[PDB]
């Protein structure tokens, strides 16, 4: 698994690979790890597929109930709901979730939630088994307030290296762009990112 | 156990505490942890006390035979190589953690050896249970180009940090100074900051207190 | 384990139970009666876990006596054995099971026939002409398979158990300090006080 | 029963003539990986107390939330919330000490080692330790994890007993803390160069210092060291 | 797996006199080989002329003393400010300890004071509740070092009258408050010499008909 | 499980004014069961005395081994073994079986025939030399003996006074140990004579 | 720990030692091992000291509550079963106790009941519980008769402890004697084994192997 | 759920529900008991409102609590069976724990104790 | 374990050894002689591991007899016991140790005094007036500590062992099928054939 | 541990950190992991310190005996001796050794020897616990036939990132340059590489 989310000038872009494995066998090579919990709040999922799906469904339920009563929730609010479930049920859950959303006031925000269930607000975050191989690359190449063109290139080059070295990662690079204009889906195939 | 080694401008100095323990109980309050490989090469032992004593005397015996065979003064690198290869062969089962230091025709040297056979070289080193307390002082007060007297003070302060802060260490401080052109001076009980205070009562029993059943004279003479 | 033997003859049921109570290294008692009277014509012998063995026996005794007062009627040996089986069957899947093996020795007054039932701690009931729990059967069954007849008298049944005990006293390593022998027939339950040298 | 995932290393502290000094580095370790660098492990409660936590970061954030709720709860129906009935360092510690011991008694502990530093209303210095076991103790110097082994020996050289407390000034006490942080960066593998430092004084109040770095490091002697025994070049 | 228990070391000593009682204990708190505190109170005055100390796991020790002090407080509320007798306190602590029989306080608790006749009383407790009134009791890390010494010096065991051929034992002439303190101080200095978890300082709480008095003495800090 | 806690027993040595003392209990047991009240743990080879604690089969074996070695020593050297030299012989003999050791706690006591110096020494199961000027303790009641000796002992005691010190240290330590007791014996070593005294103690 | 209680003409003799041990460490030489349930009933203690001390004192509370309720003295069978049923509720939890409950009622006469942590309840004439129980049985079985006098029966219980205290490493300290009559128990002093050994050795001729 | 206070005090100091429970006893068939020197005899009358009963199977007025204790009653026949059942259970529970059958005084104390409990519990008559 | 008892009286050493051999669930033999004659005046009894117990005993027997032929001389009971101890001491640290507990019962012709030695599988020798191996001592020692005298006759020693066996047959859970009793004195080694009802 | 060796235009440069740890305590912060086995043949050491020191000492012995009889050994020959010891004693050794040497004909050569005992000839090789974090960076930044200036910068930037993320790595960056000119020792202190 290789997942990341990067804040930029116009908002935030979430990136992920499409490989889910049972041992050394790839059960799904076209997995969508970028899950929507609210209109302009998304999440990246790593660890247990069953756990991360169950958490995201409960969060989506909580944010839907929040919207009916109090209106559009903030990215911090969504990250808090994710944290509450991950921290309180830490003994039974194996989930590494990146929470990223767009706000009109707060722009783009990224919150990472590791295994223990802590919250960390960051300019960008990398998670999953494949993220270990790109800690050096991402730290040297990340800049604040990048353009949409540059941020896509940053995530594309980072995940391509993550896929190259990690056996658990692979398939296609999926991207979700969160800006004021709306939500944009992006996909990049092996024939493109492997030769970068 | 707290053992240190400090390099100075014209030689090397090693120091140790004098507490030997069998678990939480102190067996010896004044034991010698500074051993002698050869006249000018000295060793400080930590871990299994029987292992450190025997591995020093074995290599020390072989160093003496080597010195007489080659007609040359013992070298620190020789004692080091023989200790590490012996400890590696036994895969860490011989629990000998040593700081070996000395002077020879090639100069002054300071090394540390682990039970598995790995060796490290530096200007200041520490091993044992009070190693972290000693290293803390060493990392704070050490400077390059130390004098003789400064090296004695630094090494002794590092050992004291082991005495006061670490439970596995206590009692006295033993120091051994090794200078390039002079004889090595072994300073047994260089500092005694842990003298037992006088007892509140004398427990001398009046003669005839213990009941005796039978009394006889033992024959020594054949 | 303790010796628990049972034999059903023509007109009675005979139960033989060992007198020894061994705890660790010492024999604490050599006159222990490992049986309880459930009703005037029904007797149950027991062996197993140190504490469970008597607690279960007295629990069943209390329940049967409660029924005897409520209905002013004595339950048939079959009805009693079925009640004991269900209690052991419920126990086997509980938090802490009763590790007790039982033999039901009863005389049916309505049928005018002796009956012997064998139930283990799991709740396995079986109607048998002769029964034993634990290692007791390993030494005795071959003697019982050889000599047993359905038309045997009470005196003949006592002679066969004597031969069964003699085999146990010879081949089995444990000293069970002899046995208490009890007869269950139409007249009720009596104890054979002369089995030490019969 | 649990295990620590994201961890914080040593929290070291000492008391001087007019108050206390506490410090901790800004690292959030993920096993051997030095993952997070923007982690504040010193939590100021009011203007008279600073709480330093080491160990599990998710549990630290829970404690951080509990301390914010305590401030809110204390201010309820209390006109003297910023005066006589303000939160003392002794009240804050005892609450946490009760929670820490209750959690270990339920076999579900908060995987932390906590030092509560502050100055009482009468001017007295407060410095007490509490961990995941619920063990509590006070000392002129207090340190968690690697600090207990390395910083304590250095800090006890300045203040060995209770009589040394009024003899130690702010400048000397802070110098000992900064030096201890340098030594911890030398020998602790789970340490950071960037750290925070807090001073609670009975006269000047609470002074919180952020983004402090370990300076004046000795590394020059490394060039002269080559090989592991016999190698000359 | 998480271990709910720990060892904070230390040693406590309780000796009952004819009309007095003492409860001493070292002020050293430890974890493994590190010193947590050189001065951490362990013997507490709980009111009603009763002193208490629970040595072992400090978190369990603090909880038990805290819960007993609260039990004394409620004993005044429920029974019209009646003084809790030393035998009543002893039985109360048993139920406090046995209440956690299957998850015990990992401590050796000892209480000292005066009975309803004005005589000195010391009660020693098992971690799970078992208690007995004793003449003198040492509890904790160096308990096995102090107890044999007390049998010889307080109870005069293995001591006979000189010249009687071991037929007449040394008479049980009981000690004064000055003599007991001497034995307490000598017991702890001997404990500091031979046990690594004992040292720093000694605090003795003396209980008489007048009240509770406190005495402090320095111990070796190694 | 522990081979040094199957049989039980204790040995204690002390120095005095121009004299040394060595003492032991007489108990031999098998766990809880008491077997013998005559199992002496002190042996002598010439003027050098050796006390051995721990596993009783090794106690007998080492006694026979050191008698074997001191006899050959005496034939070759044409003189009796010395306390300082015998201490090194015990140390080297124990370390020879480093990875298969004798489960023992040997104690050397004696006076050098040439210098007149009182000498005592202690060993672990693998042969570490514990050379203390005051006292050496060994056995199942080592903690009890350490507490007794640290309190009762004072430097330069006369042979008659040292006897009282070592006897009381042994007896009160043995009474606090389940695996020690069943009689006791004390040796008073001097340059010219050695006095052996059996002590009266509890038999439970 | 050696505890015995035998049934005879003059009532019941209860004899116990007083040593407490944790491993090889002798914790105490003067520990009470007979719980005085009430002026009429007694209970021996073997195994876990806290389990025996707590529940047998609790038994005294239940026996007192019975006598207030029924206005009649509690029988040994009823008293023993109170502890037995309670122990059985805790079976498997980790309790460690082996006890004899002794009493002399008009309805039963002299009665001994053996109750342990496993839940075993046995009525009998002779019982020994502890690590030195086997040594006590030897002296007891070979010298026991029903027609023993109070003086001789007190000595036999005292002698049986001495034999066990000598051989068993865990047994020792002192001997505590009790004589139970219908009107209540009578305490017959504390006898130090250290002093008792030499006294018996000389007067009886026994313990020849031991030198004194 | 239902805990309505049915048995309560009145201004004059009577519990009417207990008072009217005695009126049900006054309606019930007469039951008499006499004790001699060595025996006790219980006698009860039978109703004559409807006469076509099967005397073999019809529940008798005198019920055995144990082999030595008997119980006769006056009042509601349905309420008595509850008291008889609970007394029979207590008789067996006493034999189980005390290892001796009940005394008549104890069995009476238990039955009267059950009756008293129903006079000050919510939701019961 | 098997019953192994020894007692040294005035002029002889008496050994009592159990007759039972138990393997798993059955007693295979009730007349086994668990002793070997090492020399005319020295006897050794044994108990322990199934195979090791006889193999070791016959090995010692072969060596003592080899010595007796070579030197035309009988070794003293002390010299034999020391030889046995060293063999067990060598065995305890070998690849597979002899799990055998022995009692040496011999009469020294030079000293004119009986001698009894007790050695366990570890190699722990002790000279005793009376000895036992395994659990045997737990039941017997208190009776031996009470009645034993050094000036006891052979007849008195047999009466004390009878009392020791009676205690074993009452309190010990295992049935050891009685004992074979042998006397070792100045005239040699004889067997008491009448101990079943002495 | 963070070790690497990179071939370039003029030869080969070996790089290493100076941290050896016993758990979480740094036992030595000035360790030299760059060990000489021959004049112009060096090795990088990772794994067990006792194992790697014992292997390197035996290799230095074998290559000294080789030179006495046959002359200067090749880098392949030195890598073969390392492998022979690592492969045949794989059950008892924990050693990850990078072998790098200079030849007049073969220029610069790098041979990596992982835990199992296999040989892999590579243009550059990274090993140790800290190498995992720089797999992405090194693959994207490595070029063939770089200058001395470029190669030093490449190793300096790579190991700085490796030290930054890995707790087992730290201290100073040591470098050994192997060219026709000779052997050059280089050292870089924390004050320099941390701010890259
Ligand atoms: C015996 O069984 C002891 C001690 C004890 C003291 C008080 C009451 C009952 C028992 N119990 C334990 C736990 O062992 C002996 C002395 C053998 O230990």
């Amino acid at each position: 698994t290789s997942i990341m989310a990067v804040t930029f000038k116009d908002g935030v872009i979430l990136g992920a690979d499409s490989r889910t494995t049972t041992g050394a066998y790839i059960a799904n090579r076209v997995t969508d790890k970028l899950t929507r919990v609210h209109d302009k709040i998304w999440c990246c999922r790593s660890g247990s597929a069953a756990d991360t799906q169950a958490i995201a469904d409960i969060v989506q339920y909580h944010l839907e109930l929040y919207t009916s009563q109090y209106g559009t929730p903030s990215t911090e609010t969504a990250a808090s709901v994710f944290k509450e479930l991950c921290y309180e049920n830490k003994d039974n859950l194996t989930a590494g979730i990146i929470v990223a959303g767009y706000d009109d006031k707060n722009k783009g925000e990224v919150y990472t939630i590791p295994l223990g269930g802590s919250v960390h607000k960051l300019p960008y975050a990398i998670a999953g088994s494949g993220s270990t191989f790109i800690y050096g690359y991402c730290d040297k190449n990340f800049r604040e307030n990048m353009s949409k063109e540059e941020t896509v290139d940053f995530i594309k080059h980072s995940l391509s290296q993550a896929i190259k070295w990690d056996g658990s990662s692979g398939g296609v690079i999926r991207m979700v762009v969160l800006t004021a204009a709306g939500v944009e889906r992006l996909i990049f195939y092996p024939d493109e990112y492997e030769q970068l | 156990t707290t053992i240190v080694g400090v390099k100075f401008n014209n030689g090397v100095v090693i120091a140790a505490d004098t507490r030997s323990t069998q678990g939480p109980i102190v067996a010896d309050k004044n034991c010698a942890k500074l051993h002698r490989i050869s006249p000018k090469i000295w060793c400080a032992g930590a871990g299994t006390a029987a292992d450190t004593e025997a591995v020093t005397q074995l290599i020390g015996s072989n160093i003496e035979l080597h010195s007489l065979y080659t007609s040359r003064e013992p070298r620190v690198v020789s004692a080091l190589q023989m200790l590490k290869q012996h400890l590696f062969k036994y895969q860490g089962h011989i629990g000998a953690y040593l700081i070996v230091a000395g002077v020879d025709p090639t100069g002054s040297h300071l090394f540390s050896i682990h039970a598995h056979g790995s060796t490290d070289v530096g200007y200041y080193l520490s091993l044992g249970s009070g190693s972290l307390a000693a290293m803390a002082v060493l990392e704070s007060h050490w400077k390059q180009d130390l004098t003789k007297e400064e090296a004695i003070k630094l090494a002794s302060d590092a050992i004291q940090a082991g005495i006061w802060n670490d439970l596995g260490s206590g009692s006295n401080v033993d120091v051994c100074v090794m200078e390039i052109g002079k004889d090595a001076e072994y300073l047994r009980n260089y500092l005694t900051p842990n003298v037992r205070e006088e007892k509140q009562k004398s427990y001398k029993f009046p003669r005839g207190t213990t009941a005796v059943l039978k009394e006889s004279i033992v024959n020594i003479c054949d | 384990m303790d010796i628990i033997l049972g034999i059903r003859v023509q007109d009675s049921v005979i139960l033989a139970s060992s007198k020894a109570v061994t705890r660790g290294i010492s024999v604490l008692k050599d006159s222990d009666d490992k049986t309880r009277q459930l009703s005037p014509h029904t007797l149950m012998s027991f062996a197993g876990e140190a504490g469970d063995t008597v607690q279960f026996a007295e629990y069943i005794q209390a329940n049967i006596q409660l029924y005897s007062i409520r209905e002013d009627y004595e339950l048939s040996p079959q009805a009693v054995s079925s009640f004991v089986r269900q209690e052991l069957a419920k126990s086997i899947r509980s938090r802490r099971p009763y590790q007790v093996n039982v033999l039901i020795g009863g005389y049916d007054k309505k049928k005018n026939k002796p009956e012997l039932y064998q139930i283990d701690y799991l709740g396995t009931k079986v109607e048998l002409p002769y029964g034993a729990h634990g290692y007791s059967g390993f030494y005795t069954f071959s003697l019982l398979d050889h000599h047993y007849r359905p038309d045997m008298t009470t005196e003949e049944g006592l002679d066969l158990l004597k031969l069964c005990v003699q085999e146990l006293e010879k081949r089995m390593p444990m000293d069970f300090k002899g046995v208490i022998v009890k007869i269950v027939d139409k007249d009720g339950i009596r104890q054979v006080d002369d089995f030490q040298a019969q | 029963t649990q295990q620590p995932i994201v961890t914080g290393t040593s929290v070291i502290s000492m008391k001087y003539d007019n108050g206390v000094i506490i410090a901790a580095d800004n690292l959030g370790s993920y096993g051997s990986l030095l993952r997070f660098n923007g982690v504040e492990r010193l939590i100021p409660v009011g203007d008279n107390t600073v709480v330093g936590i080491s160990g599990d970061i998710s549990d630290m954030q829970h404690i951080e939330r509990l301390l914010k709720d305590l401030v809110t709860e204390n201010a309820y129906d209390n006109p003297l919330a910023d005066a006589e009935e303000a939160l003392e360092p002794s009240y804050i510690f005892e609450y946490l000490a009760t929670v820490m011991y209750q959690r270990r008694s339920k076999m579900n502990p908060l995987w932390n080692a906590i030092i509560v530093a502050g100055v009482q209303s009468n001017g007295d210095q407060f410095l007490r330790y509490v961990n995941l076991l619920g063990v509590t103790y006070s000392s002129p110097t207090l340190a968690t994890g690697f600090g207990a082994h390395m910083a304590n020996p250095l800090l006890r050289k300045v203040v060995d007993r209770e009589s040394d407390i009024p003899k130690t000034t702010v400048q000397v006490a802070e110098e000992a803390i900064v030096n201890a942080m340098r030594v911890l960066y030398y020998r602790d593998a789970r340490s950071s160069r960037n750290f925070s430092l807090a001073i609670i004084d009975k006269n000047t109040g609470l002074t919180f210092k952020k983004n402090l770095q370990v300076e004046n490091m000795k590394w020059d002697f490394a060039k002269d060291i080559k090989g592991y025994g016999t190698q000359k070049i | 797996q998480f271990n709910p228990y720990g060892d904070n070391g230390g040693t406590i000593l309780g000796i009952a006199g004819e009309d007095f009682a003492v409860l001493a204990g070292d002020t050293r708190n430890i974890t493994d080989y590190s010193i947590n505190s050189r001065y951490e109170p362990k013997v507490f005055d709980c009111g009603d002329n009763i002193v208490m100390s629970a040595n072992g796991f400090a978190a369990d020790g603090d909880a038990l003393v805290k819960r007993f002090k609260n039990s004394v407080k409620w004993y005044h509320f429920d029974h019209n400010d009646k003084k809790l007798s030393i035998n009543s306190a002893a039985r109360n602590i048993q139920h406090l300890l046995y209440g956690k029989r299957f998850f015990p306080y990992y401590v050796h608790t000892i209480i000292a004071g005066l009975d309803e006749d004005g005589k000195g009383a010391v009660y020693s407790f098992d971690p799970v509740g078992s208690y007995e009134r004793e003449q003198c009791r040492a509890g904790g890390a160096a308990a096995s070092l102090i107890m044999p010494f007390l049998d010889n010096q307080v109870n005069f065991k293995n001591q006979y009258e000189p010249g009687t051929n071991g037929k007449v034992k040394k008479p049980l002439k009981y000690l004064s408050v000055e003599e007991v303190i001497k034995l307490v101080r000598d017991s702890f200095t001997s404990a500091t010499e031979r046990h690594i978890q004992v040292g720093d300082g000694l605090e003795i709480l003396i209980v008489t008909k007048d009240g509770v008095r406190k005495e402090f003495y320095e111990l070796k800090r190694d | 499980s522990d081979p040094s806690s199957i049989n039980g027993g204790i040995v204690v040595a002390m120095t005095g004014k121009d004299c040394v003392a060595i003492a032991c209990d007489l108990r031999l047991g098998s766990q809880s069961l008491g077997v013998s009240n005559k199992f002496e743990k002190i042996f002598h080879y010439g003027h050098v005395f050796l006390g051995i604690t721990g596993l009783a089969t090794d106690v007998t074996t080492l006694n026979e081994m050191f008698r074997y070695k001191t006899n050959l020593y005496k034939l070759k050297e044409e003189r009796a073994i010395e306390p300082e030299t015998f201490t090194q012989l015990v140390s080297s003999s124990l370390y020879e079986r480093r990875f298969g050791p004798y489960f023992v706690g040997p104690v050397v006591a004696g006076i050098n025939s040439k210098s007149g110096k009182p000498f005592i020494a202690g060993f672990d199961l693998i042969g570490c030399i514990d050379e203390a000027k005051d006292f050496i303790v060994s056995g199942t009641a080592s903690d009890q003996l350490f507490g007794m000796c640290e309190s009762l002992y004072e430097p330069n005691l006369e042979p008659e006074d040292l006897f009282e010190t070592i006897s009381q240290a042994l007896l009160n330590a043995a009474d606090r140990d389940a695996l020690s007791g069943w009689g006791a014996v004390v040796y008073i070593i001097k340059k010219d004579e050695v006095v052996k005294r059996y002590l009266k103690m509890r038999q439970d | 720990t050696t505890t015995l209680a035998f049934r005879f003409q003059g009532g019941i003799i209860v004899a116990v030692d007083s040593r407490a041990t944790a491993g090889n460490w002798v914790a105490s030489q003067t520990v009470k091992k007979v719980i005085e349930i009430n002026p009429f009933l007694l209970g021996t203690m073997a195994g876990g000291a806290a389990d025996c001390q707590f529940w047998e004192t609790w038994l005294g509370s239940q026996c007192r509550l019975h006598e207030l309720r029924e206005k009649e003295r509690i029988s040994v069978a009823a008293a023993s079963k109170i502890l037995s049923n309670l122990v059985y509720q805790y079976k498997g939890a980790g309790l460690s106790m082996g006890t004899m409950i002794c009493g002399y009622t008009r309805k039963e006469g002299p009665t001994i009941y053996y109750v342990d942590s496993d839940g075993t309840r046995l009525k009998g004439d002779i019982f020994c519980v502890g690590s030195g129980q086997t040594f006590a049985y030897g002296v007891l079985d070979s010298n026991y008769k029903w027609d023993l006098s109070v003086e001789d029966a007190l000595y036999l219980g005292k002698r049986s402890i001495l034999a066990a205290a000598h051989r068993d490493a865990y047994s020792g300290g002192s001997v505590n004697l009790y004589h139970v009559t219908e009107d209540g128990w009578i305490y017959h002093g504390n006898h130090d084994v250290g002093e008792l050994f030499w006294k018996v050795k000389e007067e009886e001729g026994s313990f020849n192997n031991v030198i004194g | 759920g239902y805990d309505r206070a049915l048995s309560i005090f009145s201004p004059d100091g009577h519990i009417f529900q207990v008072e009217y429970a005695l009126e049900a006893v006054k309606r019930g068939t007469c039951a008499v008991g006499v004790k001699g020197k060595n025996c006790v005899v219980l006698g009860c009358e039978r109703r004559s409102t409807l006469k076509l009963q099967d005397t073999r199977i019809t529940p008798s007025k005198v019920s055995k609590i144990d082999s030595h204790v008997v119980l006769s009653f006056s009042g509601l026949n349905a309420d008595s069976r509850i008291l008889i059942e609970k007394a029979r259970v207590e008789a067996q529970s006493h034999r189980l724990t005390l290892e001796d059958p009940v005394t008549v005084e104890y069995l009476t104390r238990y039955v009267a104790g059950v009756q008293q409990r129903y006079t000050q519990s919510g939701g019961v008559r």
